[PDB]
């Protein structure tokens, strides 16, 4: 739904790392390289911000 | 205007329309095989050990 605050195997905080990763995508960093210069090295931490469905920008189009 | 009849037909030409040439080609035309995945370029180790 959301990004979440800590990962979920190791207690890094990820969930500042939403905002400053859409914006190493919209300027043209390969998805291996936008995780990398986030400072996540285990593929714990990789995982939480690659595969992440952000499903939120989509749920608040139902908004009053 | 008696109609007479008249004796047996010896034959009876039937009149068709002809077999579709040239439509199909002596060649086959298949689907292209789906390739085999690749190694994509540029893999390195990002992961280096800790101290
Ligand atoms: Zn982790």
């Amino acid at each position: 739904m959301i990004i979440p605050v800590r990962c979920f195997t190791c207690g890094k905080i990820v969930g500042n790392k939403w905002e400053a990763y859409l914006g190493l995508l919209q300027a043209e960093y390969t998805e291996g390289d936008a995780l990398d210069a986030l400072g996540l090295k285990r593929y714990c931490c990789r995982r939480m911000l690659l595969a992440h469905v952000d499903l939120i920008e989509k749920l608040l189009n139902y908004a009053p | 205007g008696g109609l007479t009849c008249a004796s047996a037909p010896q034959g009876t030409l039937r009149i068709l329309e002809g077999p579709q040439q040239s439509l199909s080609g002596s060649p086959l035309q298949p689907i292209p095989a789906s390739p085999p995945p690749q190694i994509p370029p540029g893999l390195r180790p990002r992961f280096c050990a800790f101290g």
